[PDB]
């Protein structure tokens, strides 16, 4: 029949039918409890105020079994309604994803919702997939986590992935202190968050752009709430995703993205790295910001050997590239060959 | 870990082969036609040479027209590296963009490239994210037994005590007659909620008033209030009527044959009834609504026979040709098919 593609990340689900577009679902991958005995997601949000709210998905590995499930049950019986047992399921996993993790994650899928068949794929390879590239490295930057994942004909060489457990949230966190330190008072996240994808901006020249903001009020830009306030922010613009670049501004001991995409392509066999140079192929929401990409290339220009040719591909729905990815990879007509069966399940890219 | 009907074929005899992406496929292009590529296409290409030696050297080059849909760049891509697979890894990958191919590539043909305009279209159905389109109005009346129709979205299905759901999508604006009750009004509450919070997961908003706090959004999309007719009466003569406005059938193949089956003629259906070995139709279709029910442990061919005997219904009972079904899996059933049973328990 029709495959499904569910892109589970520690902030978001993303979730569809593969041959689309795009997820036709997304939600909060959070799970709430009473202080009806559960809740997922949007509604979850909502009645908040009565529950108590935990994340499955922690740093891009699922670490809550149990909530889990109810984010899978929340996703097949009411985001898509589907009966899941009809369906095969793409499900994603994190770039080294322990094998006991994904082993769960599929006798869940077979022994709790029955599918007919499913297949796990990391992240990092649908995107670079997404772009039309079989080699590359990637930068997945989420709610959660970030990786540096340099992918040779189309897979990954696992020594080479960076984990650096800085992210959205994390920017978004830096937005509320910064806000806050300057006068406004920040229920209110979600306004915080808003603001951080309406008005920040990655800088070319941080220094520079500090000195702009000093000197006149060209950089200040306002968001509107509806209850009438408007809240103006100026140098803190761009300041919160300069965090990226120097993870020293929230008290965190390490190095930016720009370094370690560096190292990443370091830690890979000389006779490949002129095409991780060229082939940076920016995943993920926390990638969203304006000006990412120059300052990418400026950054890891002056890292990188001085006659390299250096590309950055920032792909305009990178948000959504993982789940892109895997829509293709289930459309695909050689798909039905490695899918994993229920049979088989029972015998036991 | 893939050998496709065309790998089989891949790779055998030194030679060029080119196929082309088509809706997720790989297609052999005509050897006639080598040296053609649709700009609106992505290709693979494996070119094979006699090594000296006595083994084969792979080369596989995808190359990318500047209008090919992002599932077709993908596919090539993906299937590139299938295709190195099925070759034991052995061949080098070749990223090939229109205009910028390689000299190795343009040299694989004597004659020089042909671009074609056009190509076969994208295999992608377009979806926008979590978008909703939705404007429709229901009627909600009773007191004993309180139930949801759906009317035309105006204001000449508005009565004094009857309830009313504007739901557009996004925003839910639920309506109270000033000559309204109190048990039209709960459950009029616990339908907005309902489509609120399970059509819609969450990502909608109710708001509730009465007759004369009409918001601003009910009032753009009906125009102006006109007056307003008493109802046509009594909520005695509505309960009888809630009380026959649906009947639930069963399907089963467990004895062997399907077994079309009549469970229930009159309301509050009892969700027990509802079992995981079978399929259940509720039919409701005067409005434009049959549900079709899959219990989780129902076999294909109830499921299958279930679907057909409801389209069945469409024609058979002079229903609106705009009468729609609507597949529920256990497990996920929607406000208006949870209405018609006693206190529905999740
Ligand atoms: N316009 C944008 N500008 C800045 N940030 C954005 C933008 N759009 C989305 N984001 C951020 O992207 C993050 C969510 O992206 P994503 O769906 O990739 O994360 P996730 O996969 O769910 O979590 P993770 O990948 O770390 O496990 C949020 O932190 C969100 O605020
Ligand atoms: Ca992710
Ligand atoms: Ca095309
Ligand atoms: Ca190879
Ligand atoms: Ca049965």
């Amino acid at each position: 029949t029709t495959a499904l593609v569910c892109d589970n990340g520690s902030g978001l689900v993303k979730a569809g039918f593969a041959g689309d577009d795009a997820p036709r679902a997304v939600f909060p991958s959070i799970v709430g409890r009473p202080r009806k005995d559960s809740y997922v997601g949007d509604e979850a949000q909502s009645k908040r105020g009565i529950l108590t709210l935990k994340y499955p998905i922690e740093h891009g590995i699922i670490t809550n079994w149990d909530d889990m499930e109810k984010i899978w049950h929340h996703t097949f019986y009411n985001e898509l309604r589907v009966a899941p047992e009809e369906h095969p399921t793409l499900l994603t996993e994190a770039p080294l994803n322990p094998k006991a993790n994904r082993e769960k994650m599929t006798q869940i899928m077979f022994e709790t919702f029955n599918v007919p068949a499913m297949y796990v794929a990391i992240q990092a390879v649908l995107s670079l997939y997404a772009s039309g590239r079989t080699t590359g490295i990637v930068l997945d930057s989420g709610d959660g986590v970030t990786h540096n994942v340099p992918i040779y004909e189309g897979y990954a060489l696992p020594h080479a992935i960076m984990r650096l457990d800085l992210a959205g949230r994390d920017l978004t966190d830096y937005l509320m202190k910064i806000l806050t330190e300057r006068g406004y008072s920040f229920a209110e996240r979600e306004i915080v968050r808003d603001i951080k994808e309406k008005l920040c901006y990655v800088a070319l020249d941080f220094e520079n752009e500090m000195a702009t903001a000093a000197s006149s009020s060209s950089l200040e830009k306002s968001y509107e709430l509806p209850d009438g306030q408007v809240i103006t922010i100026g140098n803190e613009r761009f300041r919160c995703p300069e965090t990226l670049f120097q993870p020293s501004f929230i008290g965190m001991e390490s190095a930016g993205i720009h370094e370690t995409t560096y190292n990443s392509i370091m830690k890979c066999d000389i006779d490949i790295r002129k095409d991780l140079y060229a082939n940076n192929v920016m995943s993920g929401g926390t990638t969203m910001y304006p000006g990412i990409a120059d300052r990418m290339q400026k950054e890891i220009t002056a890292l990188a050997p001085s006659t390299m040719k250096i590309k950055i591909i920032a792909p305009p729905e990178r948000k959504y590239s993982v789940w892109i990815g895997g829509s293709i990879l289930a459309s695909l007509s050689t798909f039905q060959q490695m899918w994993i069966t229920k049979q088989e399940y029972d015998e036991a890219f | 870990v893939v050998e496709h009907p065309e790998f089989l074929k891949a790779g055998k005899e030194p030679g060029l082969q080119i196929w082309r992406v088509e809706k997720f496929d790989l297609v052999p292009v005509p050897p006639n036609l080598y040296g053609d590529f649709f700009t609106g296409d992505a290709y693979v290409i494996l070119k094979t040479v006699q090594l000296r030696n006595g083994i084969l050297q792979y080369d596989l080059h995808y190359w990318l027209g500047n209008e090919c849909s992002q599932d077709e760049s993908g596919a090539a891509a993906i299937f590139t590296v299938q295709l190195d697979d099925y070759l034991n890894g052995r061949a080098v990958q070749h990223r090939e963009v229109q205009g910028f191919e390689s000299a190795t590539f343009l040299g694989y043909f004597k004659s020089g490239l042909k671009y074609k305009k056009g190509g076969v279209a994208s295999g992608f159905k377009h979806v926008v994210p979590n978008e909703v389109v939705v404007q429709r109005l229901l009627q909600v009346k009773g007191r004993r037994v309180v139930r949801a129709t759906e009317v035309p979205v105006s204001w000449e299905s508005f009565n004094n005590g009857d309830c009313f759901i504007l739901d557009l999508g996004n925003n839910i604006y639920q309506w109270c007659g000033s000559k309204s009750n109190r048990f039209e009004r709960l459950k009029a509450t616990q339908v907005s909620k309902g489509i609120r919070d399970n059509e819609r997961s969450g990502r909608a908003q109710v708001s509730v008033f009465e007759e004369g706090a009409e918001p601003e959004a009910m009032l753009q999309v009906l125009g102006p209030k006109p007056t307003l007719p008493e109802a046509t009466e009594d909520t005695v003569k509505e309960d009888a009527a809630n009380r026959k406005l649906a009947k639930l059938y069963k399907v089963s193949n467990g004895a062997g044959p399907m077994v079309v089956s009549l469970v229930a003629d009159e309301n509050p259906f009892a969700q027990g009834a509802l079992r995981s070995e079978d399929c259940f139709i509720l039919d409701h279709g005067k409005d434009g609504k049959i549900f079709v029910w899959k219990g989780k442990q129902a076999n294909m061919e109830e499921r299958k026979a279930a679907l057909k005997t409801a389209s069945d219904f469409i024609s058979k009972m002079d229903y609106p040709k705009q009468t729609q079904v609507s597949v529920l899996p256990e497990g996920g059933e929607t406000p208006l098919f949870r209405q018609f049973f006693k206190n529905w328990r999740d």
